[PDB]
């Protein structure tokens, strides 16, 4: 049902094991339940989390899609984060 | 081999951007070649005169991002009254959404200062292309 | 109507969605499948402010407006040691660097 997915700094995410999926690379190194990530901080992936869910939801929507807001201050250590995750 | 069919036919279109972009519609003409037509506010619309198996595109205006017409790439006016063209954003990747950001942030000549690996330096200059999206499309 | 949240305590985060017209309660039996807590061993928070759990959701201010998929609301989780309930607490998430020279 939901799995854990650590941050570099310890934090714990715990998503629906179907969002988590949306990553191939997630996939891969669940087949715990559990995944830790040495190289993604906590900013980087709450992020990544709130992109699975706004991906599941608007996913084949004909309702208008929001824009995915991304700050920049983020946009660098997302964007390695997304790379590696094939997100 | 993607070109706009010489029908004739008038059709009565709106352009509707339900996006939060500026919308630069591009038709394409009897050759096949991309041409811009004047550019959409965001929110906005635009009662246009096209015909029947006329090709449209839509892309944003300053940065050439890939938009969707009634949840797909092409727009083809069918028979009439007006034909809606619900231009919308599509939900784009993770990486495709950063690269957007960086880009609206780096200046072309700088992409090379930004700490990051030698394939997002290449990811970056990558630029979405009307011709690219085309050339194809098979 | 689907509400977005993030459940907070400490280091843990649980996204997870409910219905606007969902109680607290229901959220706390959500908890429970999760991190295996009664729901008698759980307080939930808006802000500072403790959540009665008879109120739905909406009441409790999470709204398709403000607690989107992309922008989730935040809940706040304390837990009942044994007889006596741990201040609320959520370890905030780390900072971004500094903006580099040519952004
Ligand atoms: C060959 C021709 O007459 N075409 C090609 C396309 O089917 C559109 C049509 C055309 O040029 N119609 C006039 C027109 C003028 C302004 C616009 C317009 C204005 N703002 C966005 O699009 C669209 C169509």
């Amino acid at each position: 049902m939901y799995v854990k997915l650590i941050s570099s700094d310890g934090h714990e995410f715990i998503v629906k094991r179907e969002h988590a999926l949306t990553s191939g690379t997630i996939k891969a190194m669940l087949s715990t339940n559990e995944v830790n990530f040495r190289e993604i901080p906590s900013h980087v992936l709450s992020k990544v989390c709130m992109y699975f869910t706004y991906k599941v939801r608007y996913t084949n929507s004909s309702t208008e899609i929001p824009e995915f807001p991304i700050a920049p201050e983020i946009a660098l250590e997302l964007l390695m984060a997304a790379n590696f995750l094939d997100c | 081999v993607l070109r706009s069919v010489n029908s004739r036919e008038p059709s009565q279109v709106i352009f509707c951007n339900r996006s939060p972009r500026v919308v630069l519609p591009v038709w394409l003409n009897f050759d096949g070649e991309p041409q811009p037509y004047p550019t959409l506010p965001p929110g906005t619309g635009r009662r246009i005169h096209s015909y029947r198996g006329h090709l449209w595109l839509f892309r944003d205006a300053g940065t050439h991002d890939g938009l969707l017409v009634n949840q797909t790439e092409l727009f083809v006016p069918s028979l009439n009254q007006p034909i809606f063209a619900n231009i919308t954003l599509p939900v784009y990747t993770l990486k495709e959404r950063c690269l957007q950001v960086v880009r609206s942030l780096v200046k072309p000549e700088n992409y090379r200062r930004l700490d990051i690996v030698r394939s997002l330096y290449e990811d970056l200059e990558d630029h979405p292309n009307v011709q690219k999206d085309l050339e194809r499309l098979t | 109507m689907d509400v977005f949240l993030m459940i907070r305590r400490h280091k843990t985060t649980i996204f997870t969605d409910a219905k606007e017209s969902s109680t607290v309660f229901e959220l706390k039996r959500i908890v429970e499948g999760i991190l295996k807590r009664p729901p008698d061993e759980q307080r939930l928070y808006k802000d500072d402010q403790l959540l009665d759990d008879g109120k739905t959701l909406g009441e409790c201010g999470f709204t398709s407006q403000t607690a989107r998929p992309q922008a989730p609301a935040t809940v706040g989780l304390a837990f009942r040691a044994d007889d006596t309930f741990e201040a609320l607490c959520i370890e905030p998430f780390s900072s971004p660097p500094e903006l580099p020279d040519v952004m």
